[PDB]
């Protein structure tokens, strides 16, 4: 009996969570940018 | 008070106060900011040959004192002597920048000076950590820009330089339109301007120095970690204000609000600085000091610091940056008034010291950028004029949620990721 009602909520859920997922990927990359692009140079001490 | 300035074929500026000595020198409007990544230190070299044993023995016999200084925007060559021997100075200076510009550049004198600034610049990069870090702050803050080149010059570019480079640089830079002759001590304005108008000539008149690309600030960091050092010297700043800026003084006052500190001096501990209550409970550092470095096109506002509490370096940063947060949202009147009084004091001790070469290096600096010098009185006037509303407007533009430049050496394992530090530049709000 929950049928119709369920598939409707399903649509709201999948949309919202999908967006949160995409958004989250984009946000993660931004925060991690500093570490991702980071560079190291070595000079053997005398 | 004083401060006179008249142009002829060049530009002469002076400020005399009947003291004890008289100092004359030529200040050129070009320094390291005008060097190239490959001839970096060409100016530290010029300064060093000018102060050469050969060249010094000459002026010594005559009773003159030689003093030079390399900076970013400019650089200078100054000569001190007794009040009446102002002519004696002019002869030596004009002898070293006209006739003897074929000598000094003589090998075995240049090869000796080359080895001098080499065992010198290396010595600095090996031991003067606090300033090495301070120089690296610029290196990264202004990376790939004029202001990012160190004054003393790199250790590689230095060993590749030759007499040809010194001459080459000197020619495109040691000009007339790019120079200002400065006199400080007690010699009248009309006593020098005339003594200068005596010996004619021009020497490459009509030529202007090469232009370039306006310095820029970038959120970045250089971490020169070295666990063998006993401490951890770290320097942190934001894009500050340039000379002759509407907020040249607002910024300077801000740094004074947090000022400087030295854990070991009893009197430094009793200061009326809010941040002090936090730093002293566990001794988060041995000393710190805020500055408002101003250059031609940019600047750096922040602080330098040294600590042995390597396990609590994140708290030193945190407390500090959260104190800075206050300048935008809650800085108080009595914090500002104190700053004024203390700024007027330390600013005073600079502009009016018992040293002419000092007044000189400060005079040449302003007349080269703003074509005039601002009188200490006018200064105090603008300073007393600053209100809290002003300090807050500046903080909201320069400090609140802005990128920063970080530099550090020694035991900096505890210094956290850029982002953490970058996040303390603000505070949560509803």
């Amino acid at each position: 009996p929950e049928h119709d009602e369920r598939k409707r909520l399903g649509l709201k859920t999948v949309i919202i969570l999908s967006s949160l997922y995409l958004l989250s990927i984009w946000v993660k990359k931004f925060k991690w940018a500093g570490i991702k692009t980071r560079k190291f140079v070595f000079n053997p001490p005398k | 008070a004083e401060v006179t300035q008249l142009s002829n074929g060049i530009v002469v500026a002076t400020e005399h106060n009947p003291a004890h000595t008289a100092s004359v020198g030529v200040v050129f409007g070009s320094g390291a900011a005008n060097e190239n990544p490959y001839n970096n230190g060409v100016s530290n070299l010029w300064k060093n040959i000018f102060l050469s044993k050969e060249n010094s023995a000459v002026a010594a016999k005559e009773g003159l004192a030689l003093s030079s200084n390399i900076s970013r925007d400019f650089q200078s060559y100054i000569v001190s002597s007794l009040p009446g021997s102002t002519d004696k100075s002019l002869d030596f200076l004009n002898q070293s920048f006209i006739q003897q510009k074929a000598n000094l550049l003589s090998s075995s004198n240049f090869e000796a000076t080359k080895k001098s600034v080499l065992k010198q610049v290396q010595d600095f990069e090996d031991n003067d950590h606090p300033n090495r870090v301070l120089e690296h702050l610029h290196s990264t803050a202004f990376q790939n820009t004029p202001l990012s080149l160190p004054t003393r010059g790199t250790l590689e570019s230095l060993e590749n330089l030759v007499v040809a480079d010194l001459e080459s640089f000197a020619n495109n830079h040691f000009l007339n339109s790019n120079a200002v002759v400065v006199g400080t001590g007690n010699i009248k304005h009309e006593d020098l301007v005339n003594s200068i108008e005596s010996k004619n000539l021009s020497l490459q008149t009509g030529t202007k120095p090469v232009l370039k690309k306006k310095a820029a600030f970038l959120g970045s960091e250089v971490r020169l970690r070295d666990d063998t050092l006993p401490k951890a010297w770290i320097s942190l700043a934001v894009e500050g204000e340039p000379v002759n800026s509407p907020n040249y003084f607002v910024a300077k006052l801000a740094a004074q609000i947090f000022g400087s500190y030295n854990a070991f001096e009893p009197a430094s501990r009793l200061q009326g600085i809010k941040l002090l209550d936090n730093i002293q409970e566990y001794q988060l550092c041995d000393n710190f000091n805020h500055f408002s470095l101003s250059y031609k096109d940019s600047g750096l506002w922040g602080f330098s610091t040294a600590t042995r509490n390597v396990t609590m370096i994140d708290d030193l940063i945190h407390f500090t940056l959260k104190q800075w947060n206050r300048l935008t949202i809650s800085v108080t009147d009595t914090e500002v008034e104190r700053a004024k009084s203390l700024l007027k004091l330390q600013l005073g001790q600079l502009y009016e010291s018992g040293n002419p070469v000092n007044d000189a290096n400060l005079l040449g600096a302003e007349v080269l950028i703003k074509g005039s010098k601002l009188s200490l009185g006018e200064a105090f006037k603008k300073i007393d004029a600053i209100t809290v509303k002003d300090v807050k407007a500046w903080a909201g533009k320069r400090l609140w949620d802005q990128d920063i430049a970080i530099a550090g050496t020694g035991q900096i394992e505890g210094l956290l990721d850029y982002m953490r530090i970058r996040s303390d530049m603000s505070m949560m709000r509803w």
